């Protein structure tokens, strides 16, 4: 019993530490959306003749 | 899908050139009706030849 008690508390910090990592990671993704991917196309003359 | 934008452009050049054609036709019907209304005015004055 006290063998498995020590590993259980030692794995509940890692479960809570890996949760905090995703909340900081997917608030950076929420800023990445925008015009990060807009200045990637190398076809700029046809996409201004189409809109005009 | 926005990479090419090539074979989607001349099918808007087509429908835009027909609309500028249909404008110039009906702008010509409103210029021959205004010829009929210049003759019927002058003829019903009383002076024919």
């Amino acid at each position: 019993l006290p063998d498995l008690h020590r590993e259980l508390i030692n794995s509940s910090i890692r479960l809570r530490y890996d949760k905090y990592q995703t909340r900081e990671a997917q608030l950076l993704e929420d800023t990445k959306t925008g015009r990060d991917v807009a200045a990637g196309v190398q076809n700029p003359k046809s996409i201004s003749e189409y809109y005009s | 899908k926005l990479e090419n934008l090539k074979d989607k452009l001349p099918d808007i050049k087509s429908i835009h050139s027909k609309l500028l054609l249909r404008i110039g036709k009906l702008q010509g019907l409103y210029d021959s009706v205004q010829v009929i209304n210049r003759e019927v005015e002058g003829l019903s004055e009383g002076r024919t030849s």
